[PDB]
């Protein structure tokens, strides 16, 4: 069937949903962001999760 | 029992320690569970399979 | 017992604030060390200028709105964030930007000291829909190093300024993004070596190269009590 | 530029082979990149001496067994592998052990040289059971860094290799297990410092302070090369 079978299998998977999850109050809720590099710094750095 | 054994021997009771990344020095966001497992060594060595 | 000392051997610019500093070979194990240390330093110990404290008459706090404009007061403060700043000798630098008319206000407009230059002059701040509208601020630029929100500025902050006065989030790192990538290189002899791949790109100000150099510098001054 | 440069403060030997060594001042955000850094080279390239050729008199591989002796020879191997010395001025050394009668041979009857000191008198060796047994090995201390098997021996041997040469496996890292804490350091005009406590646990030859100053040697040595070139 016309599906890609080059798929992410359990692992990639179990990354990839707990980073596209989302708590309701973790650490540093509600600010503004200059776009995804900056949200790729504030994780590495760790003032938000 | 195995509580109880685990809070004679002045461990964690939930039996997961916190894992500090020994790569890049940070801490996992979750505890992991760390214990001794018995290990065997099968009789398939890649020395006679390849 | 001499180590393996590594060649520079790749700096592939992709753009004026890109660099892919590809250095190999190292120790089995080392890359990963001076990777990661070089952007912890980076993300959290390079010092620099950024704007940190401005006010705009009209408004009184981030949730309040203003006539005249196409984006609203948050987007206003993002914009304001994303701007780069220079400071070389002070380091609290007070700036103001006053326009009126239809135009998209850049950085270009602001006033600008002998030591204060903007080295991206096309950033868009804002845009006005009114020609008789006349947008004011007044643009603190602080210097410290790393980065600080507006969350932890607050609640560490104890004066009571006056209301209008908005918090805005500090940059006062120059990188914006560096993610090493440890591969696996090879000599004759040792095969299990591997070769450090540093992805680093930055704002105006500074160089990649200069990035890590300084970086380099700050943990050898570190390192500089307990040598040989 | 408001940096701060650490110390050397305290350094305070637990036992023998734990010894706690601190580090003070250190600024906000340096504490765990100064600790994870020096723990990482600690663990990986520390040189150190070990037990590399052993060879024991009327003995041909180590799956023989020798008559008078408890120990299967691969045992003593295992445990002369678990050997500690500390060669101080040379860096290829060879050692002996005599020893008849009844009793444990004791890492203390080695017949040491000048310059070379056990550091663990209490490591049994063998097991003598025979009063007329007897055991004359003549025990090859080499000094290097990291681990180099019998096979990568074997491999870089293109010279012969005689027979009686137990050819034991080489693991030339002193520092068996060092965990760092990043505390609140105690300075009279700021409270945002950061003190590192290295919480070290060596063989007993290391020197503590020489260990930490080797590795910020190699850190600087490896930074060399970045501060240059780029």
């Amino acid at each position: 069937n016309g599906e890609p079978i080059i798929v992410p299998s359990q692992d990639v998977v179990l990354g990839l949903y707990y980073m596209t999850r989302d708590c309701v109050n973790a650490k540093g809720e509600g600010m503004v962001l200059t776009g995804p590099k900056e949200a790729e710094r504030l994780y590495r750095s760790g003032l938000a999760s | 029992e195995i509580k109880e054994l685990l809070k004679l021997g002045d461990l964690p009771t939930s039996g997961q320690i916190r894992l500090y990344d020994g790569r890049t020095g940070e801490q996992f966001e979750r505890p992991v569970t760390v214990g001794y497992m018995y290990m065997l060594k099968l009789n398939h060595l890649v020395d006679d399979k390849m | 017992t001499e180590f393996l000392k590594p060649r520079l051997v790749d700096i592939e610019q992709v753009s004026s604030t890109h660099a892919k500093v590809t250095l190999e070979p190292l120790e089995r194990g080392f890359g990963h060390t001076l990777g990661n240390a070089l952007r912890r330093i980076l993300l959290s110990s390079m010092p620099g200028c950024a704007v940190t404290e401005v006010e705009i008459d009209g408004v009184l706090h981030e949730y309040s709105t203003k006539e005249g404009v196409q984006e609203d007061i948050l987007e206003i403060l993002l914009n304001l964030k994303g701007l780069a700043v220079r400071v070389q000798g002070k380091d609290e630098v007070i700036l103001t930007l006053n326009k009126s008319g239809i135009g998209p206000v850049t950085a270009a407009d602001i006033t600008h000291d002998g030591d204060v230059e903007i080295v991206k002059p096309q950033h868009v701040i804002c845009h006005l829909t009114d020609e008789n509208a006349s947008i004011s601020m007044r643009i603190k630029v602080q210097r410290g190093r790393g980065y600080v929100p507006a969350s932890t500025r607050i609640h560490s902050e104890e004066d009571e300024r006056p209301i209008g006065r908005l918090l805005v989030d500090a940059c006062y790192s120059p990188v914006e993004r560096i993610a090493y990538n440890v591969e696996a290189a090879r000599v004759e002899q040792r095969t299990d070596l591997d070769k450090l791949v540093i992805e680093m790109e930055t704002n105006g100000t500074i160089d990649p190269e200069e990035a890590i150099r300084r970086a380099a510098t700050i943990l050898a001054e570190q390192l500089e009590a307990f040598v040989d």
